[PDB]
């Protein structure tokens, strides 16, 4: 439908983007509570990111799925930019990781479960989402795990896979080193991302973005002594610099490790 | 503006990538349209997510005349149509 902000009501700042707010809201007709993230088309032009704006819209607007943040709609107005999006009331994955500085086996492997089910349903598009970090992931209300944040998602056969894009810490080998990428860069990161939750730091953490760009193209990270057995072997398998030697969503579901731990 | 960028005696691959659309207006889904060029058939048609850029007809008469044609249809508008002729 055409929206409108007449069409809701808007209740507290939830959080803080970079160029607006996040507020709480409701639809008037259902009385149903949602999230509308507000962007200054000022503050988005001079950070140059539109063309990010509309990846992210026209990709996430077609994902349904329990473990996708939902995309309802969005509208426009002279100055802002609107974006109709599910609620998450428990917050980011990052916070809660601030506070418990690291998660136990038992959570991690409930938190992969839940992004190999959204991956798979992404991948089964040919939809990549190539941002995966726990700044990118909100919890929903029973602490399931939501995927957000699709500026730098690409759908794979309409577009060559050729130029770097991501966050420093989670960027995959393939991309540092210039060549031709397709799904198995979320297969990398989600590996990145099982490191960082059972240490509580990325695996190729640098002093300067030389360094890391370096650790990564040649895959040297080590593991603290109180990961197991298990969780070595998946991140070991995720985190192969060959894209094709990583395993499918459909296989790390099925690991020893996650089938042992996980909750879902 | 729209481009044939492969082809075969049965099916067509089009590309709509040159066609740029306004800021802040993002295209929800495509409608496109083939059939003889010039005859008085119906015109088939399908659709595709707005995030695509190029999309695949097939079983198509091979040495006919046809005529493409995609709709960008946006969330909050209507683009011009772009069309095409190639024969299969
Ligand atoms: C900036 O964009 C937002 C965004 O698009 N969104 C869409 C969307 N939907 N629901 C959201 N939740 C929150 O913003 C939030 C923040 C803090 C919160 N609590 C803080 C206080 N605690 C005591 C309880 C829990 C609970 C919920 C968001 C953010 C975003 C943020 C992080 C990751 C991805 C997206």
């Amino acid at each position: 439908r055409q929206w409108a902000l007449e069409d809701f009501e808007i209740g507290r700042p939830l959080g803080k983007g970079k160029f607006g707010n996040v507020y709480l809201a409701r639809e008037k007709q259902s009385k149903f509570i949602l999230a509308l993230k507000v962007l200054f088309k000022a503050q988005l032009e001079k950070a140059g990111v539109e063309h990010q704006l509309r990846r992210e819209v026209e990709i996430q607007s077609h994902l349904r799925h329990p473990n996708i943040l939902r995309l309802y709609g969005y509208f426009h107005d002279a100055t802002r930019v609107y974006l109709i999006l599910e609620y998450a009331p428990l917050g980011t994955v990052y916070r809660e990781l601030q506070k418990l500085s690291k998660f136990d086996e038992q959570r991690t492997a409930t938190y992969i479960t839940e992004l190999a089910n959204a991956l798979s349903y992404c991948h089964s598009k040919r939809v990549i989402h190539r941002d995966i970090k726990p700044e990118n992931l909100l919890l929903g209300s029973a602490g399931e795990l939501k995927i957000a944040d699709f500026g730098w998602s690409v759908h794979a056969p309409s577009s060559r896979r050729t130029t770097l894009c991501g966050t420093l810490d989670y960027l995959p080998p393939e991309m540092i080193e210039g060549r031709m990428h397709d799904e198995k860069v979320d297969l990398w990161s989600l590996g990145v991302l099982c490191y960082e939750f059972l240490v509580g730091k990325p695996p190729f953490e640098a002093n300067t973005y030389q360094e890391t760009y370096k650790r990564i193209s040649r895959v040297e990270f080590t593991f603290p002594d109180f990961v197991t057995e298990g969780a070595r072997d998946l991140i070991s398998r995720l985190l192969k610099h060959n894209p094709s030697q990583r395993p499918m969503l459909r296989e790390v579901l099925e690991h020893p490790w996650i089938t042992a731990n996980s909750s879902k | 503006k729209l481009e044939v960028v492969a082809a075969t005696p049965t099916s067509l691959l089009i590309s709509w990538d040159a066609q740029t659309y306004q800021m802040y207006d993002y295209v929800s889904y495509y409608r496109i349209t083939y059939g003889e060029t010039g005859g008085n058939s119906p015109v088939q048609e399908f659709t595709v997510p707005g995030y695509y850029s190029t999309a695949t007809i097939s079983g198509l008469k091979p040495g006919v005349d046809y005529t493409i044609t995609v709709y960008a249809e946006g969330y909050y508008s209507s683009y011009s149509p772009i069309s095409i002729n190639y024969r299969t």
